[PDB]
RNA sequence: ACGCCGAUGGCGAAGGCAGCCACCUGGUCCACCCGUGACGCUUU
RNA sequence: AAGGCGGCCGAAAGGCUAGACGGUGGGAGAGGGUGGUGGA
């Protein structure tokens, strides 16, 4: 088991519904994978710097688990699918440095 | 990795008494649990020279520990030879 | 925190502007932050 | 190119190794002083 | 696989810990390998 962060920019323009279900959709992943979720972070929308699927645009999201490093690739794997997944990056969590 | 517990696990089983943690016995045990993960490793993974090198300095290292105690103790030489079913 | 990734009001201060009064080891670790951030599309590559 | 960061910088036995992420894995350093007790170095 | 050199005490056998390795706790790293994804 180790302490990652997941981080992951969604397609912004769903519905209520279609981000709901993608939300949930990343759950089972998750928890298929072993991942227990310490916490979670919904930045949301965010203006971004370049365009990322021509949208200027993203929302963001973030997860701290607890899981076991050798499913961590085949977790992203999973979360990549996803057509309104057009970004994902998991990262050994780490003591803020100062 | 090779973890802590899984690693006293193979200290306790040597140890020629309780606080023994690096007499040759565990030395050589230790390394054993070394080597057979690391060849593990290498049994996929064909393509890496470096860590394979790094294998074949553990095996001569081995070597000379155990050439070490048949040497100055041939009495201990034995049972660790065949606890460890190593050898021929 | 020179490791939060995603400190685009900080992190965008230092844009990689060369040794920033940061020290030989506060940069790089930087310099990680922001090249993460930078694919998050958070921070720009130019 | 794999920019900027990159350095009178770092790693490796040599050749050599530079986007970022994860995993597998080799070497190395400091501390303690807990264990074994010279078990080390090296030449062809 | 065959040969030199090797700290302290001892004539030697052997002993000793400061060398080596191990235990535990930290550190830095473009060291190797696999799988990915991002830009130019």
């Amino acid at each position: 088991m180790r302490r990652y962060e997941v981080n992951i920019v969604l397609n912004p323009n769903l519905d209520q519904s279609q981000l709901a279900l993608e939300k949930e959709i990343i759950q089972r992943a998750l928890e298929n994978y072993g991942a227990r979720v310490e916490k979670v972070e919904e930045l949301g929308l965010r203006r971004l710097a370049y365009p990322i699927a021509k949208d200027p645009q993203g929302y963001f999201l973030w997860y701290q688990v607890e899981m076991p490093e050798d499913r961590v690739n085949d977790l992203a794997r999973e979360l990549r699918i996803r057509d309104n997944v057009r970004r994902v990056m998991v990262v050994k969590s780490q003591e803020p440095f100062l | 990795p090779i973890t802590k517990e899984e690693k006293q696990k193979v200290i306790q089983e040597f140890a020629r008494f309780p606080g023994d943690t690096g007499s040759t016995e565990v030395q050589v045990a230790l390394l054993t649990l070394r080597i057979n993960r690391l060849s593990e490793h290498l049994k996929v993974h064909k393509k890496d020279h470096h860590s394979h090198r790094g294998l074949l300095m553990m095996v001569g290292q081995r070597r000379r520990l155990l050439r070490y105690l048949q040497r100055e103790d041939p009495e201990r030489y034995r049972e660790i030879v065949e606890k460890l079913g190593l050898r021929g | 925190d020179l490791r939060d990734y995603r400190n685009v009001e900080v992190l965008k201060r230092f844009l990689i502007l060369p040794r920033t009064g940061l020290s030989g080891k506060e940069q790089r670790i930087l310099a990680k932050t922001i090249k993460r951030a930078r694919i998050l599309g958070l921070l720009p590559f130019t």
